[PDB]
RNA sequence: AAACUUUCAACAACGGAUCUCUUGGUUCUCGCAUCGAUGAAGAACGCAGCGAAAUGCGAUACGUAAUGUGAAUUGCAGAAUUCCGUGAAUCAUCGAAUCUUUGAACGCACAUUGCGCCCCUUGGUAUUCCAGGGGGCAUGCCUGUUUGAGCGUCAUUU
RNA sequence: UAUCUAGCGAAACCACAGCCAAGGGAACGGGCUUGGCAGAAUCAGCGGGGAAAGAAGACCCUGUUGAGCUUGACUCUAGUU
RNA sequence: UUGUGACGGCCCGUGAAAAUCCACAGGAAGGAAUAGUUUUCAUGCCAGGUCGUACUGAUAACCGCAGCAGGUCUCCAAGGU
RNA sequence: UGGAGGUCAGUGACGAAGCCUAGACCGUAAGGUCGGGUCGAACGGCCUCUAGUGCAGAUCUUGGUGGUAGUAGCAAAUAUUCAAAUGAGAACUUUGAAGACUGAAGUGGGGAAAGGUUCCACGUCAACAGCAGUUGGACGUGGGUUAGUCGAUCCUAAGAGAUGGGGAAGCUCCGUUUCAAAGGCCUGAUUUUAUGCAGGCCACCAUCGAAAGGGAAUCCGGUUAAGAUUCCGGAACCUGGA
RNA sequence: CGAAUUUGGGUAUAGGGGCGAAAGACUAAUCGAACCAUCUAGUAGCUGGUUCCUGCCGAAGUUUCCCUCAGGAUAGCAGAA
RNA sequence: AUUGGCGAGAGACCGAUAGCGAACAAGUACAGUGAUGGAAAGAUGAAAAGAACUUUGAAAAGAGAGUGAAAAAGUACGUG
RNA sequence: UUGACCUCAAAUCAGGUAGGAGUACCCGCUGAACUUAAGCAUAUCAAUAAGCGGAGGAAAAGAAACCAACCGGGAUUGCCU
């Protein structure tokens, strides 16, 4: 059938790693009985099974050390926010937001009124 | 002498295949590419050459990365699952 | 006979043929077939048969 | 706006036995050597085309 | 089943282009 | 001046485009001093520039520029607006004080070729509108 | 030439695994119409120009 | 008309000088300090036919006077200077021929 | 009288007009603002049980993960009461990953799959040699950090 | 070689076509007028004719169409002084 | 026929460069209880990656629209007259 | 004639549109209507609106097709013949027997450029090989190119070309050592140590550019359907490395 | 037919430019100014073409002016209202 | 402002020699050293039911037969 | 002797930014000729095409060194005029 990303993310580096090298042998197995038999599909889902194990490892590499670099700035490049190079390079909410103090008083002082005419 | 005779003496390729456009338009001694223009920083282009633009915009490739930013866009530049 | 990856070496080509079957390799020969493919040679030392590793790998 | 028009089509001129209508340029196509830009010519310009 | 696309390659459209001797008629 | 960039000095046309030599640039001294360095520093924004000297050959210009990612700038809003996008390369587009003089941008009736823009105002008195009722 | 580059030895390569007839189980296929393959090459015939 | 020969020469591109089986820019040594307070021998080692010249060149080795190294120099050849003999050169050079008064 | 041009309530050819069809174009209008040194656009080479092209993808390669829907895919096969379920699917989403060789393209070079240097490893019983695995080494700038230079200059006279 | 045969198999050209004589006609007709006449289908040749074919005459003229070249043409111009 | 050698003739023509390798000059440094140097003597041990390698090279494998009497560089070279 | 508004609660799979028909009728005519055949999904009348609206020609465009005409022709490079076998099928394929030619500046044996798989094997003949074809550089399916020593790589050549810098609005141009602050290896140190810290020589100035120039080193015998100075068996050499 | 020889590869020179023992030669079958795209559907007093029927009316080649003489304007001749 | 991008709604527009060059494996094929040039090509049928089987032929194919509402729809496919 | 300051430098010093693409619209620079003038040179085409630099969802402009001359309006932009 294939196993399942849900399965491996409970399982720890070396029992991934051992899943890895035995399913890299069985798909290296198959490529031998591929050459013999003209159709076998199942070499697809080994391949699939081996794109899982890899997609499990690399998650939890890549978050080990997103809590390794957490609550300090800094963190590597292929960890930050990818959104888009400009958007990157925008002013912050906070730096965009920023005023005078000359404008802070008077932003104070008069604020756009809420009114409305009657008759 | 100029016609059949001469045509058998050309053997010699004056321009070769371009490392940024795999074209066959690398100019060996010139070192230039007299489609894309490489290794110039830019790639060669002209307003009056509508046809050769069309041929090599973007959307004539993969966009890779492009294909996807409007779907990123849309979910506004968002992160997590 | 392998067909080995593109970005192979001799080097590299001998040291997977002991990890992957435990024989100790003589000399590697390879080539880029005309259809593109690395193909290699690896001859085992005088102590080994070839046909004795291939049966076990399932090809005759 | 361009429909019709985008080819470098030239006239070969008097002296090929041709009329001297426009004609696509290179080889090896078919469509080289093919009248052009002609509201007579199959795939050439419509006559007066029409305008928003 | 080795189907048979006609090939339809295309000729120049140029042909020949000489004249008799150089001229053969300069001053009627 | 501006020596037109012609071989040997043949311009291929008519006579009042026959010349060569006393052809002017249309920009300021100022204005290619700070674009010259826009492009050295090109990770700062322009501010302005001004003339600090000059001799027979050469004339001297300092060069006012703002460096938009230092968060000294980002904060501080009297000039993080030289942090927004819009202002990339204000000396090439000539959003300097030497710019803003050469594209003639200002008020008055002798600035009428030039207020919104020469080529905008151009094309747009050059437009034909049609309603879809006719005038 | 005998002689040739590693990257025209792959341009070789490519064009080679390229020079087949169509496959005959993708005719069969529902709404095709590819009954030949139009872009096969014989090197008498036409050059790749490389 | 169109652009002529003596026009084409200036450009540089078929009209260089063919100057493969030349030896060297033929020049006196530098004007140091030993050639204009006294003298500084060299010998000339052979002399030499230079292609496109008619005259003859002469190597000679003169001594550095600020490092141990022997320094080459490529006169021109005067008539009568053979392999083998002593140039002087400097103010203090004696009037012979080969010296660099 | 035959054989040898014309017309056919005539058939058959050649050829692809006409007619009817339209997942295309064209034009108009309305809304939105989002490419790239976190490496874009573009190119090359590959990747499917059976693919040449085309689509998609990058050695995790017609694809992985997360999510929704809830039994397909389909040319032939092939894991199947995989089907009252953390679950099919060339399905939709799509935020997490992989993302070869390149390309503004960045160690140097490039018509070479060329040649280096630094760090950590492993091995050949080796700081230096070789090989393997993994990391790296472009310019122009900006801000700061150290190390300096200059009888440019100040204190400061062993 | 041509010729004849088996296979294979183009092109140029073509308003329609294809016997003359005179006439008159855009003043040299295959056609029109008046006469001579006139009988299938054809083969090899042939160079009288088709004012044969090949090219919107290259000569000449016209055009308020060019271009190459030259000069004390007109108007400028790089450079140089 | 090719190579080599020793020569001779010619030039107002005198007939590349660098990588690389060695040699020489020199006299810094170092050398006495089983040691010090010789790894330019002999013998011994290990490694030598990457890319190319089929075939034609022409009256049919190239270019001339083609399996075109054209064009396209070079090596080997039997007997007789 | 195409399309549009309105209407005929129009025609129609019991057959619309289209097409063919020396069948009919009507109109001077443009054309309209209808019989018959073919055909299969739409289409007409009338009142109006609108236009990319009517062809014989333009050496018109694109496409298709004639007469010429089974005609011109398929004649350079001395030349073929006999038999067998294989095949429906043999002038042309294989085998044998002859006869000939290239006649060693070859019609021989290799390479360079170019080609790119034409190499080789097996099936195979619709098309191509201007006759033919059982044959093939064709078609389909596969196999095949093995290096420390053969080349590239390394080196510089004419020459290309960054940096420093200077022009140029600018794409860029010049410039190549120039008016630049452009440099390793031995017991230095040799236990927060490998540059925490007085151990020399400089006067180097990028890099790219030869598969015929310069270069480190390989030979013989055997082997394949096709590779070999590479595979195998012997016998050597060079470079690096304690 | 031993040289001002023939020739391969590399390299350099690019379009009013190159290169030319000079022919306006050669510069990819292009040369008294290459090729490609665009401006560009360039302009043409000039050549050619210009698509259904019937009905009624029905000409001009003349005047004056124009770098006008193969063209225009103007008047005349014609139609329509 | 907007003949580009993304997303939509339309038309007295075009209807495969038209409409964009491209309605289709179209900037594909092919040409040119190169800049660049640049096509043709849409329709069986409701469903492949794509013609089983028998005889002539070496075979292609024919003649039958069969499927289909129609082979006066046989893929060299609507009409023709 | 030891610390500064100024200017200048160096580091694979710590952290960043620029370059390219697309370019319908936008901001600049640079810049023709065909054409029209019934010839043609100013003019026109056109402050256009082509070329180069630089942005955003808009850009530019923009809160008067403005317009006015009135009994005065009152940033900029755009439409009608």
């Amino acid at each position: 059938a294939g196993v399942k990303a849900y399965e491996l993310r409970t399982k720890s580096k070396e029992q991934l790693a051992s899943q890895l090298v035995d399913l890299k042998k069985e798909l290296a197995e198959l490529k031998v009985q591929k050459l013999s038999r003209p159709s076998l599909p199942k070499i697809k889902t080994v391949r699939k099974s081996i794109a899982c194990v890899l997609t499990v490892i690399n998650e939890q590499q890549r978050e080990a050390v997103r809590q390794l670099y957490k609550g300090k700035k800094y963190q590597p490049k292929d960890l930050r926010a990818k959104k888009t190079r400009a958007l990157r390079r925008a002013l912050t909410k906070f730096e965009a937001s920023q005023v005078t103090e000359k404008q802070r008083k008077k932003q104070i002082a008069f604020p756009q009124r809420k009114y409305a005419i009657k008759a | 002498g100029k016609g059949t005779p001469s045509f058998g003496k050309r053997h010699n390729k004056s321009h070769t295949l371009c490392n940024r456009c795999g074209r066959r338009s690398f100019h060996v001694q010139k070192k230039t590419c007299s489609s894309c223009g490489y290794p110039a920083a830019k790639t060669r282009s002209y307003n009056w050459g509508a046809k050769a633009k069309r041929r090599h915009t973007t959307g004539t490739g993969r966009m890779r990365y492009l294909k996807h930013v409007s779907r990123r866009f849309k979910n506004g530049f968002q992160t997590g699952s | 006979v392998f067909q080995v990856s593109m970005k192979a070496n001799k080097y590299q080509i001998k040291k997977a043929v002991k990890e992957l079957y435990e024989v100790d390799v003589l000399k590697v020969n390879t080539l880029v077939r005309p259809n593109g493919t690395k193909k290699a040679y690896v001859r085992l030392t005088a102590d080994y048969d070839a046909l004795d590793i291939a049966n076990r790998i399932g090809y005759i | 706006e361009k429909a019709g028009h985008q080819t470098s089509a030239e006239s070969w001129g008097t002296g090929r036995a041709v009329a001297r209508i426009p004609r696509v340029g290179g080889g090896g196509t078919g469509r080289s050597g093919q009248g052009a830009f002609g509201n007579m010519c199959r795939g050439g310009r419509m006559f007066a085309p029409t305008k928003t | 089943m080795e189907i048979r696309p006609q090939r339809h390659d295309e000729k120049t459209l140029v042909q020949s282009q000489v004249n008799a001797y150089n001229a053969d008629m300069i001053d009627p | 001046n501006r020596k037109r960039p012609v071989p040997k000095g043949a311009t291929y046309g008519k006579p009042t485009n026959q010349g060569v030599n006393e052809l002017k640039y249309q920009r300021s001294l100022r204005a290619t001093a700070e674009e010259r360095v826009g492009r050295r520093a090109a990770n700062l924004r322009v501010l302005n520039s001004y003339w600090v000297n000059q001799d027979s050959t050469y004339k001297y210009f300092e060069v006012i520029l703002v460096d938009p990612q230092h968060k000294a700038i980002r904060r501080d809003a009297r000039y993080n607006w030289i942090c927004d996008p819009v202002h990339k390369h204000r000396e090439a587009r000539g959003l300097t004080a030497t710019g803003k003089k050469s594209r003639g941008i200002n008020k008055g009736h002798k600035f009428n070729n030039t207020k919104a823009g020469r080529r905008k105002t151009w094309k747009r008195q050059n437009t034909l509108s049609l309603w879809r009722y006719r005038k | 030439a005998a002689q040739k580059s590693f990257r025209i030895k792959q341009k070789m390569a490519k064009a080679k695994k390229q020079n087949r007839p169509l496959p005959q189980w993708i005719r069969l296929r529902t709404n095709n119409t590819i009954r030949y393959n139009a872009k096969r090459r014989n090197w008498r015939r036409t050059k790749m120009n490389i | 008309g169109r652009v002529i020969r003596n026009q084409r020469k200036g450009a540089g591109s078929i009209f260089t000088s063919h100057t493969r089986l030349r030896q060297g820019a033929a020049k006196l040594r530098t004007l140091d300090y030993a050639e204009r307070h006294g003298y500084i021998r060299g010998i000339v080692k052979q002399i030499v036919h230079d292609s496109g010249r008619g005259a003859p060149l002469a190597k000679v080795v003169f001594r550095d006077p600020y490092k141990y190294r022997l320094r080459e120099e490529i006169f021109i050849a005067n008539e009568g200077v053979h392999t083998g003999q002593f140039i002087y050169a400097g103010k203090k050079a004696s009037l012979n021929v080969g010296n660099v008064l």
